[PDB]
RNA sequence: AGGAGGUAAAAAUGUGAAAA
RNA sequence: GCUUGAGUCUCGUAGAGGGGGGUAGAAUUCCAGGUGUAGCGGUGAAAUGCGUAGAGAUCUGGAGGAAUACCGGUGGCGAAGGCGGCCCCCUGGACGAAGACUGACGCUCAGGUGCGAAAGCGUGGGGAGCAAACAGGAUUAGAUACCCUGGUAGUCCACGCCGUAAACGAUGUCGACUUGGAGGUUGUGCCCUUGAGGCGUGGCUUCCGGAGCUAACGCGUUAAGUCGACCGCCUGGGGAGUA
């Protein structure tokens, strides 16, 4: 367990899932939780709600681990990716600091051609 | 002869041997009678972003005038020289002056 | 409409980042000439100048590294 | 593209004098050195097209002068192209 | 692309996020460029842009308001 | 460079040979010729131990030296040669001494131009030195895998290797077979990339045109009789069997990988 | 007034003669 | 012979114009290792597919080819096609001002010639991503399609070939003449540059409109208006732009 003071909970969100990942201030992941993980599956699973429900789950077993205040990284758009937010800041966390990283190119590889 | 404004950042470790980098290319000045005209060395500056590492870098400006000829061969130092780092080279411009800080 | 170099006449050089500040975002992102109000010939300028800046390591292409 | 000096030394040689710069001897010349001065940029590269759409221009324009002059005066047309060597 | 809001925050608002790019470029990155209908959405949307300054102007006339 | 002669007559008409106008035309230099007597694939005990060799036209040893040891030295190169035992060409360097060698003739390279090996040379084609002093990245040829032994890595016509990492005491290159190999560093290599790279494009044209290089007809498997070969027999071109040698190994797949003794050095193997 | 987000699975066919 | 035609020279200007050699960041993908783990992923929903071997998720290092967010705008360049990360080397054209120089050297043109998106083909390299054909799962009456998961040629580079597009402002090319308004863009001149201005002058170019023109829609100082020169082409539709 070791007892680690601060971690980084990463949330890759997605236009279809989303993905609630505390991990380390390292890196090293200590535990993490998604929306399909939370029942909500198909549609349910792509919504805000869902969203709000996957924080808990990882917000707890962190506890576990005493992170007190933590730092938070989104990642990509979705249905979720800022009504989970408040959602782990209610688990009762430090929110440090939410640092929003997201895949932008600079038009770099080639996108496809779908949904028609 | 055509104006170049010649700038590239040093390794800190070889930042000491900043002077010696100046003294052989300024030998490489007088070995073409190119007329230097700056020598403005902003000394140890941290940089934007780290280049795959180095945080702080050593910029140097020259901004010499210079024959064609030896300004092809002084950049092919540059790209074999391990010290140097993003050496990029401009035009004429109507050989300037004084620093901007 | 904004002011410039259109009546004091001088020219536009890359080392002086204080000002590319005063025509780029947090993001570092070049801001258009419907937002400066400056000219077309110059914006050309000032957006050689800070990609200019952007390869010397001046100012970053992005936030974070 | 001739340097400046150069074209001054073609029009000191060719025209009445240095102010002749505009006569037809001068601009037959002066398209000539051109030519032969892109003759080695194009002998390379081999895709120059816009450049050489330019080439193929003042090719057609020296062309041009060259039947020009000799129905003008047919002494100094004669007198032109050997001093130049370009007809065969 | 990034807040911190120190001490006295309690609440998110960080709309910087938006202010910028956020999603909006991601929105369109996603796929099919084409090179083809870029030109002529843009074109079809600035066509109805000078068209709605065009609206504006020749108001001044009737209703009785 | 590459020619394709005219159909004056059959075996004339696929005939594509690569010229080259700089080759020195002319009787190469005695002193650095050494006489080969080839055995046409034939041992100690005389036996066929590797067949279809034989024939061809008589050869004599170019005595090239790869091994690159005079260091400090400028030479010259002073003319270009071809060379009927490489399948690149040969270039006569001549020392400031006063001593001539030959050398793999790199990409870049002309009869006059000046290279030298030590750990002083410039970085310039044709040059030797310890990849220690080699900027990452860059190519070169005839590399070393024993400090002095030789170079046996890339020296084939039109061939080069990708010097890639260099970890300490070791140096990671990317051999042409698209694989990954270590190797000490302070072994020695010519900077720069082997020439005549159209020798890939020559078609022989005719059999007699590979009879003379030496290359004796080869026969097909599923021609022989049952006790010749594990193929062959049956009536009519029948194959039926998973293909193999002529001993009863399998082939197509069978990877013979087996030395185990050099398997760390082998970084990513080639796939 | 100015710029951004959200918005539809299936939905086939209809033959050949009438205008002061 | 002259000069208002065309052209040359001197002096500046803006530019994704063309070609070659390097190089930077983001992203994607793969590889190696650590933590850690029951789902991941996709859609309208779902499934095929990856996964207790231990993925996805997350972190560090490295290897790669291609494409260059913002800048960027009915902006500019180019004969057209078409060309936009940056630096350097060679190079084409156009435009504006003040004079000088040649003295109609002009315009256009069958044949002919050069160039010419993409797809496609030949030889040799390269291959991340995207993705004809193709496989499978859905949808469906069936789906040989649209949707999703993978995926080859090809898209990329060097060197040749093919010479076709709704190759289109559907408007041939050159010159002249016939009221304006709001714009963009780049040079040049004068005035108190007192202050982002006041008074003008060319080119390019965007939209709205008078006269006149047209079948009408609309065009409209860059005309489909009014004249002149040369050139290509049309003679009902299908057949057919085939034999």
């Amino acid at each position: 367990r070791k007892q680690v003071s601060d971690g980084v909970a990463h949330i890759h969100a997605s236009f279809n899932n989303t993905i609630v990942t505390i991990t380390d201030r390292q890196g090293n992941a200590l535990g993490w939780a998604t929306a399909g993980g939370s029942g909500f599956r198909g549609s349910r699973k792509s919504t805000p709600f869902a969203a709000q429900v996957a924080a808990e789950r990882c917000a707890d077993a962190v506890k576990e681990y005493g992170i007190k205040n933590l730092e938070v990284m989104v990642k990509g758009p979705g249905p979720g990716r800022e009504s989970t937010i408040r959602a782990l800041n209610a688990a009762g966390f430090r929110i440090t600091n939410i640092t929003d990283v997201t895949p932008i190119p600079h038009n770099g590889c080639r996108p496809p051609k779908k949904r028609r | 002869m055509r104006h170049y404004e010649i700038v590239f950042m040093v390794h800190p470790d070889q930042s000491e041997q900043v002077p010696g980098m100046i003294e052989r290319y300024t030998a490489a000045i007088t070995g073409a009678e190119g007329k230097i005209h700056r020598l403005e060395d902003w000394g140890r500056r941290q940089l934007a972003y780290p280049i795959n590492k180095l945080h702080k870098a050593h910029y140097v400006l020259m901004n010499v005038e210079a024959p064609q000829e030896v300004i092809d061969e002084l950049e092919t130092t540059f790209r074999f020289n391990d010290a140097v780092i993003r050496s990029m080279v401009m035009r004429t411009k109507h050989a300037v002056t004084e620093a901007s800080p | 409409f904004c002011r410039f170099t259109a009546e004091g006449v001088q020219e536009i050089d890359y080392k002086d980042i204080a000002t590319l500040k005063n025509y780029i975002t947090e993001s570092g992102k070049i801001v258009p000439s419907r937002i400066t109000g400056t000219r077309a010939k110059y914006q050309r300028q000032l957006a050689r100048a800070i990609k200019r800046a952007r390869y010397l390591s001046l100012l970053p292409y992005t936030d974070r590294h | 593209s001739l340097s400046t000096e150069a074209t001054a030394k073609i029009v000191s040689e060719f025209g009445r004098d240095a102010n002749d710069t505009g006569s037809t001897e001068v601009q037959v010349a002066l398209l000539t050195a051109q030519i032969n001065h892109l003759q080695g940029h194009f002998a390379e590269h081999k895709k120059d097209h816009h450049s050489r759409r330019g080439l193929l221009r003042m090719v057609s324009q020296r062309r041009k002068l060259l039947d020009y002059l000799k129905r003008k005066d047919v002494a100094r047309y004669t007198q032109l192209i050997e001093r130049l060597g370009l007809r065969r | 692309i990034k807040v911190r809001e120190n001490e006295p925050f309690d609440v998110a608002l960080r709309r910087f996020k938006r202010s910028c790019e956020k999603a909006g470029v991601l929105a369109e990155v996603r796929r099919r460029e084409f090179y083809e209908k870029p030109t002529t959405e843009r074109k079809r949307a600035k066509a109805s842009a000078v068209k709605r300054h065009a609206k504006k102007l020749a108001r001044e006339n009737a209703r009785r308001t | 460079a590459v020619v394709k002669c005219k159909p004056t007559s059959p075996g004339r008409r696929h005939v594509v040979k690569v010229v080259n106008p700089e080759l020195h035309k002319g009787k190469p230099f005695a002193p650095l010729l050494e006489k080969n007597s080839k055995s046409g694939g034939r041992n100690n005990n005389g036996r066929i131990t590797t067949r279809h060799i034989g024939g061809g036209h008589k050869q004599a040893y170019r005595i090239v030296d790869f091994k690159r040891n005079k260091d400090g030295i400028p030479a010259v190169v002073e003319r270009l040669e071809y060379d009927p035992n490489r399948s690149a060409n040969i270039a006569l360097v001549l020392y400031k001494d006063g001593e001539r060698r030959y050398i793999l003739a790199p990409k870049g390279l002309k009869a006059g131009d000046q290279i030298q090996s030590g750990v002083d040379a410039a970085i310039k084609p044709g040059n030797t030195l310890p990849m220690r002093n080699i900027p990452v990245g860059s190519t070169v040829h005839n590399v070393e895998m024993k400090p002095g032994k030789g170079g046996q890595l890339a020296r084939s016509a039109g061939t080069y290797v990708q010097i890639v990492a260099r970890d300490g005491a070791y140096v990671t290159l990317r051999l042409r077979s698209g694989e990954m190999r270590k190797v000490e560093a302070d072994c020695r290599a010519t900077l720069g990339e082997v020439g005549n790279a159209e020798h890939m494009l020559r078609v022989l044209g005719k059999a007699g045109a590979a009879r003379w290089r030496g290359v004796r007809p080869t026969v097909r498997g599923t021609a022989m009789n049952p006790v010749d070969h594990p193929h062959g027999g049956g009536e009519g071109r029948n194959f039926g069997k998973h293909p193999v040698t002529p001993w009863g190994v399998q082939t197509k797949g069978k990877k013979t990988r087996s030395n185990k003794r050099t398997d760390k050095f082998i970084v990513r193997r080639r796939s």
